[PDB]
């Protein structure tokens, strides 16, 4: 059980599905009954009960493969907390637009943009694909 | 003419220790690579140490780029976890 | 000149716990304190000069 | 390199050494599960009998666990291996992880 | 000799998590704040 | 025993997604940010030239 | 002589993007020819091709600076 | 990796304090400067 | 005791810790400068001032991030911590000179600060091209303080390069050949060789700019027979080796991280990884003029540098595919460090591929000095070097400190950062292709949308940075002490515990030759 | 009753080869889609635009719209 | 070169080269130099604009004299000083 | 305690004082160039000398007096010195690059020729040739010094090393004289720029190398060197040969081909 | 010019810019293909419980990892270099125009016959006429004849600038003391915009370029009227 800091130079226990038989037993110190269980293990294992067999496993190993490989719900915490802080970021952007940014130039007014759009169509801005190509000069409208 | 001291006359400190030990064919400060034995349990590699544990790096096969590192402790010979060659610590000093 | 290296080896291998830059004796401490004072005093003066130079005159 | 039959024969021989010790058992299993294969039942059989000679019931159950693990999403491999091992499991008194409840999360 | 182990191999104290918070606040905060106040400094010159 | 994610996972995911969508939709549409989208299919061109 | 001059034609001596020496060479060539034609009483009009090319190629401020320095006696090229 | 339990556990409330204090140490000084930008420009 | 340990250090671990603290503090400075950049661009118009203040911010943003954040953290920080441990050495070859390499950086940082405080700052770009950086267009002390800052940082790295090369060549176990050293050790040595060869050329270049500004030389002044293009050659002869200096230690940490969290004992194709890093370092010295495709060079020179630049993709591709081959068949542990490394592999690949686009001088005519370039290097620097730094930090933090991070918080941090960085810089491809120039404080109205999205992304990354500081606090606040670490048999740096003792390998490792 | 012996060797290598071939197939499929939706589309758009393009007529429309400094 | 003089390259051989070749060469170059010395006639001053560069005053003197200014041979931007 | 051969250095203040001296020298130069004062600069230079003296003093204490320079430590110092010289080669390479850039493509402002109009180069066969024979001769004498030291000859070591130092001083005095006598200055365009900056940095390295040789001279007087252990001399010899080769390149490029 | 929400290059106005568009399409397909393959393989490596952790032999597979990229690089270099030298091909221009960079504006010189020169400044935002483009319009446009090969010569009289027109695939650095040359051929009339492309001080963003392409006859009359 209890692993210590000054133990780092000694062989240790791990639960790894690619390292099924670790270097040491999970439990090194045996009680009186655990000592007798290990003695019984030297005889036919058919004479061992289910509980005794489970107990032998839990002395050698900490977690089973099913336990060590189990899935968790951590992704809900990770994805949800990430969306909170991304949401909190929008609060910073709202504060910046309100207290830091002044008005944008007058060229973004609706009437400027409408006249600017015609002049761009008058000079045939991007007439092959990008812009004027999407205006119908015969019907005087945006192509459908 | 002379007048220039030699290392035998004037070398001191750790330099002198390394010089005198090399003249006896000894390597207390680990300048040389030890030559391996066959590494069996009967003929293990003998690892000197001034303490009761030392880190061993095992190049399991010639030209392996991966080195296998483990603590070798005082007591019964231990085996490299990759190739199984035996190492036994010999504390001294 | 005579070879007095043995005397210097004995002085600087003396088991007194002093670091090498102070093991020569009291003169080492004086030269250290002169050096560190000029460095730290000069550094503070450079910060003053930055403060002065950071505004128009 | 070597054929499948020669690979299996090397590993059967490895685990069949009468005086195999605990280190060699762990070394064999930990090395074997590094390969891109689920070990043949005859290899597991030899490994389980090595556990018997070493009086190590728990490692025998663990070996059965890693057979299932090495199969990945191919659920049909582990029931087949257990099927082929049932005579050995009965002879030696080895309960499966399922029979012991060790397949529960 | 010097102190060894977790929390002892660093030039700052972690003995008290709240004093540490104040110090990490001053440390990283001063670095982040510095360019804004240098922006301010340059704007206030002309 | 159930850990933090078993107890609070579903709530953290649901609240976080709802808070994030709501505040970014608000910021995008309600505070006067000019995205300057394409005029194609959106703007009616207006006479610009004068005498 | 071979007129209808549009602009300075391609010159194999100066085939790259850096055209500094092209302008420099023709400016030298014109004023070297002009000096030869002035001293011997001939006609500067034979230097005309060099004049058109350097006027086409050289920035106005380059010609004006070079002209000022020829008059000051500080022009570093050989004419 | 395996580790001991926290020698000085940091409760959810304590983490809320540390997170809030950390964010405020970044946001308040810069916010102050950016809020007063016009005071700096037209001056 | 405190002054002796932290001001007079001759210990590779403590000095590494000093570098990490310095680089983290500088990372705050560089981050704030980056927000000031994107705040100016976050909506059309002006916010701060005109281009001088804006491009003093831009210039310092590059200098702080490159010379004071990435290089001290990767080379001075991880290098000093890991390299001696990974070869079983008791310390660096020159442990006292090692300390001066660090302590040259705070004064170097102070000099950069001074340049922005005096006069109107150095608004030159981190390339410091003359004549804009000359004494007529930038009269005053600002540019000279920038030059001196680079001088001190240059000396620091040059001496550090001498230290690393000597340590890696001379202080290995006698049985260990160079082909038995971990890939990170290889990446640091190669980086150190590039530093040794490139920084002296930069020092010469900027010294000639110093004398042009103050001693009436005319290296770069046509009036005296000089050439501004000469400076560009001298800078970029250092300039490209520098960007590979920035990424190579990242390459080495990625190799270790991908190998570790794939459950592998070794990376795929060790010798191929060595060959590729050595080929990348060699090729990085003969391609510099791809930063000058629009200065007026001959077509044959532009044909060579186009071809020589693109060859780098072959050794780099070997590394990318070897990392993928290391993942292949692994028992994948989805740690936060692994996520950073997986984000590195993809995002570095994207930025590398856009570099290959820029390598074509014909296409570079339209893309040079546009935000397509900014998109290229932020994908390799801000999504390569930083992700490698973040992966290395969260992987080795338990080794350096002895405490564990909160893995859930760290995964949350990665997720916020991944969204913020991609929202910031991916739309900058569109701005570049459509013709938005670099180093602009304002843009034509058509460029509004992508600049707006990009600046919003920068705020998301700010939230990640603030969360990172909290996560580090939480780890030190809770004090979860490390117990066991996996795979110590192929990760020597962990084998002395967490943290390792002040003195490690006082008795060297035992490695026989057979 | 008894279960049949499944394939037990090389499952990882077989999964890899299958999907590498899969990725190759999809790559060819994308290169065809890209040639049709991007590359050929761009060639035809420019080819169609210039086949009967009249630059003087284009200029006259621009001049009449009043955009030019040099042509009223 | 035409000196055999090979075998062990030792202190005696290199002293031989020092006094037999190296220092004699220095004496000959010293002789040669102290024969072509003596001042030559300084050339007419031409205020060329690529020479006598002044973009910032020097940080010593009056800001207009170079560091090792020689009045005899180094003219100012306005010419030789008297 | 240690069973390796490497040197664990005592904690030392000289890294900090050296770093602060660089701050003072660089801020001093800025103070001098822009604010008409030499105070910071003279403090930085003073602390720089003090740092270098005590730093290298301690290295002598650690090696000659304390014996920490095992063969492995010496091998490391060999790599360090070789790598440092390499970095110095690349530093000068940038100036040779600048010289050949300007001189192979002379701009119209020069007259389109090299040497530029109005530049009257020094005669390469007079003092520049004398300087060449001086440094080449000092390479011979320092090689005699080395072999004398290895063969245990104290007197001839000091004689050869003194001759080497005298030649280095001779070169410096000749160059100082050439600088004063030159009819062109550092402000005479790119010719004067490349000439004095390249030869000036070399002249500084000559003074540095002469100082290094003088240090070795007095250490030899005090019997510091053995016939087998004397890296301080070897490093100074490598640095001196580097100084010599750089001059040979300067002579061929700037004095001879560039005339 | 650029339009809102633009993703790619501005529409080509010159045959060379057309060539760059098709080369970019060719290269961008390869960029998409490799990054997608890398992303897919990453997901492939990460989505199986099957393991293989023993030593892997690398020789055979690295031939593939090296030959295939090498072929791809050649498939990029071939069209890239063809366009490179086609840009450099000898052409016979009928007009030479110089542009000088300044802080912060462009000046233009037409000196083939007359000494025509003028300055070109950005129209301030407060003085824009309805429908004109912020930061892009100039007072005096660069009037040029359409469908003719023009030689542009680029230099500067102070710091570095760069004369760029994306529509025509043009960008040539403006360097004092140096005369850089590029070739200009517009297939169409109209207005074509660019901006200074080398950081040059306080108004780097505010010194744009506007080309006005018109028939020869209108250019000749405009030139005469500008003397
Ligand atoms: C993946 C990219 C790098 C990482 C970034 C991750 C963040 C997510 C973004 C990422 C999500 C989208 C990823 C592909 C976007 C392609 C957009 C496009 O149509 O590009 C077109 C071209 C220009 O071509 C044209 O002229 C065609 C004009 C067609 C116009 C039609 C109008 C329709 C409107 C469409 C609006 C799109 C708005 C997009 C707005 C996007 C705002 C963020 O632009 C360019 O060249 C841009 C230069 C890109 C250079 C780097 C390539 C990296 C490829 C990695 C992908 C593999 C993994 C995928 C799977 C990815 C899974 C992660
Ligand atoms: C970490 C830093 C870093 C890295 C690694 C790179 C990597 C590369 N860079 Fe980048 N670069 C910069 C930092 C970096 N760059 C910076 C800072 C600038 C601008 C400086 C300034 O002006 O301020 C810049 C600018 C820059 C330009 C100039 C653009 C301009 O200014 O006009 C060019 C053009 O050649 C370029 C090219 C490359 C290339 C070819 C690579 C290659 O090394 C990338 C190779 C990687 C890959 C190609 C992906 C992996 C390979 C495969 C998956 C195999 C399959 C691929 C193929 C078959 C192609 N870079
Ligand atoms: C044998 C003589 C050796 C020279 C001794 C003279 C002073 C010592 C200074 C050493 C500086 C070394 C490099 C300096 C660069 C240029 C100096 C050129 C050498 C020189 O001294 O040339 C003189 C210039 O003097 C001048 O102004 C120089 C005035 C002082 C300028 C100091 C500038 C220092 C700049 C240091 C920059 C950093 C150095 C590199 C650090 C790199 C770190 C990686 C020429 O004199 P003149 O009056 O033009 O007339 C000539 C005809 N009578
Ligand atoms: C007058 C104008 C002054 C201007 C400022 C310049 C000042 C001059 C500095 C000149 C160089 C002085 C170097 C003195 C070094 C003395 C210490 C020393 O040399 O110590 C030796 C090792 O040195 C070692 O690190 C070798 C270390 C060599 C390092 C120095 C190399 C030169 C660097 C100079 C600075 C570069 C500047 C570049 C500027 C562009 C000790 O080993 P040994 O000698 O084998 O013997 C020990 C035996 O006794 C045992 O039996
Ligand atoms: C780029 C990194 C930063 C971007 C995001 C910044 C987020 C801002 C966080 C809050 O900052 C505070 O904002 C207050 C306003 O909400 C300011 O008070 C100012 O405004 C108050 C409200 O009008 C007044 O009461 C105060 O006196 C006045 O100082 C205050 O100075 C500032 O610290
Ligand atoms: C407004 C502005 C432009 S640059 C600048 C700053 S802040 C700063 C902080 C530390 C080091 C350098 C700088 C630097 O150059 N602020």
């Amino acid at each position: 059980s209890v692993v210590k800091s000054e133990d780092y130079a000694l062989p240790s226990y791990v639960d790894r599905r690619d390292y099924p038989l670790p270097d040491v037993a999970h439990v090194k110190n045996l009680s009186a009954s655990q000592k007798a269980l290990k003695e019984k293990e030297k005889a036919s294992w058919s004479s061992l009960s289910i509980d005794e067999k489970v107990e032998l496993y839990r002395l050698k190993f900490k977690e089973s493969f099913a336990e060590m490989n189990r899935s968790t719900n951590e992704w809900k915490t990770v994805v949800g907390a990430a969306m909170f802080f991304i949401g909190f970021t929008a609060l910073l952007l709202i504060w910046e637009k309100h207290y830091v940014y002044g008005p944008i130039p007058h060229t973004f007014e609706e009437e400027w943009v409408a006249k600017q759009t015609k002049r761009m169509l008058d000079m045939k801005v991007a007439p092959i694909q990008g812009f004027s190509a999407k205006w119908d000069y015969d019907k005087n409208e945006w192509k459908k | 003419g002379g007048g220039v001291p030699t290392d035998e006359e004037q070398a001191t400190g750790l330099e002198r220790e390394v010089m005198l030990a090399a003249r006896k064919g000894q390597d207390p400060y680990n300048i040389l690579a030890p030559k391996a034995t066959s590494g069996t349990k009967e003929d293990p590699n003998l690892v000197p140490s001034i303490t009761n544990k030392r880190i061993v790096g095992c190049i399991c096969e010639e030209d392996n780029s991966t080195v296998i590192w483990f603590w070798l402790h005082k007591g019964e010979a231990q085996r490299c976890p990759s190739c199984g060659t035996h190492y036994k610590l010999v504390p001294h000093q | 000149f005579e070879n007095r290296v043995a005397e210097k080896q004995k002085l600087f291998q003396e088991d007194n716990g002093l670091p090498v830059h102070l093991k020569g004796g009291a003169t080492d401490n004086i030269l250290y304190r002169v050096t560190m004072t000029l460095c730290l005093g000069g550094t503070l003066y450079s910060l003053y000069c930055l403060g002065w130079a950071s505004f128009p005159h | 390199h070597e054929t499948d039959e020669e690979f299996d024969a090397r590993w059967v021989t490895y685990f069949n050494k009468p005086d195999i010790d605990a280190w060699e058992l762990r070394k064999g299993m930990n090395t074997l599960v590094g390969y891109d294969l689920v070990p043949e039942p005859k290899i597991i059989d030899a490994a389980l009998r090595a556990c018997r000679r070493l009086n190590d019931f728990a490692s025998a159950v663990r070996i059965l666990e890693v057979v299932k693990d090495k199969a990945g999403p191919h659920k049909e491999i582990y029931p087949y291996v257990i099927q082929e091992l049932r005579p050995t499991l009965n002879e030696l008194g080895i309960s499966t992880p399922e029979e012991l409840g060790l397949d529960k999360v | 000799h010097y102190e060894e182990g977790p929390g002892k191999n660093i030039p700052f104290s972690v003995e008290n998590k709240w004093r540490l918070l104040a110090m990490m606040t001053l440390f990283f905060g001063s670095g982040f704040a510095a360019p804004f106040f240098i922006v301010r400094h340059q704007l206030l010159k002309k | 025993a159930p850990d933090f994610h078993d107890k609070y996972g579903n709530a953290v995911l649901a609240s976080g997604a709802t808070f994030c969508v709501a505040v970014w939709v608000y910021m995008a549409t309600q505070i006067g940010i000019e995205w300057n989208p394409s005029p194609v299919g959106r703007v009616t061109p207006k006479e610009w030239r004068e005498q | 002589k071979i007129k209808n001059y549009q602009t300075a034609p391609f010159d194999s001596r100066f085939p790259n993007q850096n055209q500094t020496r092209n302008c420099w060479q023709n400016y030298l060539d014109f004023h070297r020819c002009e000096k030869a034609m002035t001293a011997k009483g001939g006609d500067v009009s034979v230097c005309e091709w060099y004049r058109r090319v350097y006027k086409s190629l050289c920035p106005i401020s380059w010609v004006s600076t070079w002209d000022d320095r020829r008059a000051e006696g500080t022009f570093p090229g050989k004419i | 990796i395996t580790a001991k339990p926290a020698k000085t556990p940091t409760s959810p409330k304590e983490q809320a304090i540390g997170l809030s204090v950390t964010f405020l140490s970044f946001l308040l000084p810069a916010g102050w400067v950016l809020y007063h930008l016009d005071n700096y420009k037209k001056s | 005791m405190f002054i002796n340990r932290w001001l007079f250090s001759t210990n590779h671990k403590d000095i590494g810790t000093l570098y990490l603290l310095f680089g983290a503090w500088a990372g705050m400075v560089g981050t704030a400068l980056s927000l000031l950049i994107r705040a100016e661009l976050g909506q059309p118009g002006t916010l701060l001032g005109d281009d001088q203040i804006y491009n003093v911010v831009v210039t310092a943003h590059a200098f702080v991030m490159i010379f004071f954040m990435v290089m001290p953290i990767m080379i001075g920080g991880f290098g000093n911590w890991l390299v001696p441990l990974m070869i079983g050495a008791p310390d660096m070859a020159f442990p006292r000179m090692n300390n001066m390499s660090f302590w040259l950086l705070p004064p170097s940082f102070l000099l950069l600060l001074a340049s922005s405080m005096v006069e109107a700052g150095a608004g030159t770009g981190w390339t410091v091209y003359p004549p804009l950086a000359g004494n007529l267009a930038h009269a005053g002390a600002s540019v000279d303080l920038t030059i001196f800052s680079l001088h001190l940082a240059g000396v620091s790295s040059i001496l550090g390069a001498i230290n690393f090369i000597t340590t890696i060549i001379n202080m290995k176990p006698p049985a260990m050949s160079q082909y038995q050293t971990p890939l990170f050790v290889w990446s640091v040595m190669i980086t150190a060789v590039l530093l040794l060869l490139s920084l002296p050329v930069l020092a010469a270049g900027i010294t000639m700019l110093l004398t042009d500004r103050n001693l009436n030389t005319t290296f770069f002044d046509p009036a005296g027979g000089g050439d501004p293009i000469l400076y560009q050659h001298l800078f970029w002869f250092f300039g490209h080796p520098e960007v590979y200096i920035l990424i190579l230690p990242g390459f080495g940490m990625i190799s270790h991280i991908v190998t570790y969290y794939s459950g592998k004992k070794e990376p795929f194709g060790y010798m191929g990884m060595v060959w590729a890093m050595m080929s990348i370092g060699f090729l990085g010295f003969i391609v510099w003029a791809h930063h000058m495709f629009t200065v007026g060079m001959d077509v044959d020179t532009r044909a060579y540098f186009t071809s020589a630049t693109m060859i780098i993709a072959i050794p780099t591709g070997v590394k990318v595919f070897s990392w993928l081959a290391t993942l292949h068949g692994g028992n994948i542990k989805w740690s936060p460090a692994m996520m950073w490394a997986l984000g590195f592999i993809f995002l570095f690949t994207v930025g590398g591929l856009t570099g290959i686009v820029l390598a074509n001088s014909s296409l570079d005519i339209v893309l040079h000095d546009t935000y397509y370039v900014v998109a290229h290097f932020h994908y390799v620097l801000s999504m390569g070097a930083v992700f490698a730094i973040m992966g290395g930090f969260v992987h080795w933090f338990p080794l350096f400190s002895g405490y564990t991070l909160n893995d859930t918080w760290a995964k949350i941090h990665f997720a916020i950062m991944f969204v913020g960085v991609n929202m910031t810089f991916f739309p900058q491809h569109f701005l570049g292709l459509s013709g938005m120039p670099r180093r602009y404080s304002d843009y034509p109205d058509a460029y509004t949308m992508w600049n707006t999205i990009s600046s919003m992304g920068s705020f998301i990354s700010l939230t990640a940075v603030m969360l990172m500081v909290f996560i580090i606090w939480e780890a030190f606040a809770s004090k979860r002490e490390v117990l066991t670490v996996d795979l110590t048999t192929t990760n020597l740096e962990w084998l002395n515990g967490c943290p390792p003792p002040y003195h490690t390998f006082e008795e060297p490792t035992y490695v026989n030759l057979k | 009753t008894a279960l049949a012996k499944p394939q037990m060797r090389g499952l990882l290598a077989r999964r890899l080869r299958f999907h590498i071939v899969g990725a190759f197939m999809v790559s060819l499929g994308f290169a065809t889609f890209y040639k049709f939706a991007v590359a050929e589309k761009r060639k035809k758009a420019y080819a169609d635009f210039y086949r009967n393009y009249d630059s003087m007529k284009d200029f006259e429309e621009m001049r009449k719209a009043g955009i030019f400094q040099s042509a009223k | 070169a035409a000196k055999g003089d090979h075998g062990g390259t030792g202190a005696r051989t290199w002293r031989f080269l020092t006094f037999g070749l190296a220092l004699p060469s220095v004496a000959l170059c010293t002789l040669n130099s102290w024969l072509h010395s003596g001042h030559r006639e300084r050339p007419a001053f031409i205020p060329y604009h690529h020479l006598r560069i002044r973009t910032k005053p020097f940080s010593w003197g009056d800001g207009n004299h170079t560091f090792f200014h020689n009045p005899r041979v180094n003219p100012l931007p306005t010419g030789y000083e008297k | 305690h240690q069973t390796h051969a490497y040197h664990m250095v005592n904690p030392s203040p000289w890294p900090l004082t050296g770093a602060l001296s660089a701050l003072l020298m660089t801020s001093g130069l800025t103070m001098w160039f822009h604010f008409n004062s030499m105070t910071l600069l003279m403090i930085g230079l003073t602390t720089n000398m003090l740092t270098m003296y005590q730093w290298w003093r301690d290295v002598i204490r650690e090696s000659t007096f304390q014996g920490h320079h095992t063969p492995a430590v010496q091998k490391g110092l060999r790599y360090g010195m070789i790598l440092f010289i390499i970095s110095e080669v690349l530093f000068f390479t940038g100036f040779f690059w600048a010289f050949y850039h300007s001189s192979l493509a002379p701009t119209p402002e020069l007259g389109g020729c090299w040497p530029p109009t109005g530049i009257h180069p020094l005669n390469p066969l007079e003092v520049p040739l004398l300087n060449t024979s001086v440094l080449l001769a000092s390479g011979v004498s320092i090689t005699w010094a080395h072999h004398s030291l290895m063969e245990g000859d104290r007197k001839h070591m000091l004689q050869a090393l003194f001759i080497t130092i005298t030649l280095g001083v001779y070169f410096t005095l000749l160059q100082a004289s050439e600088y004063y006598e030159a009819p062109f200055t550092i402000s005479d365009g790119v010719y004067g720029s490349t000439f004095f900056v390249a030869t000036g940095f070399h002249g500084l390295h000559v003074i540095i190398g002469s100082t290094f040789l003088i240090v070795c001279f007095f250490r030899q007087l005090k019997f510091h060197f053995t016939s087998n252990h004397h890296f301080g001399f070897e490093a100074a010899a490598w640095y001196w040969h580097f100084v010599d080769v750089v001059w040979l390149f300067l002579y061929v490029s700037i004095y001879w081909w560039g005339s």
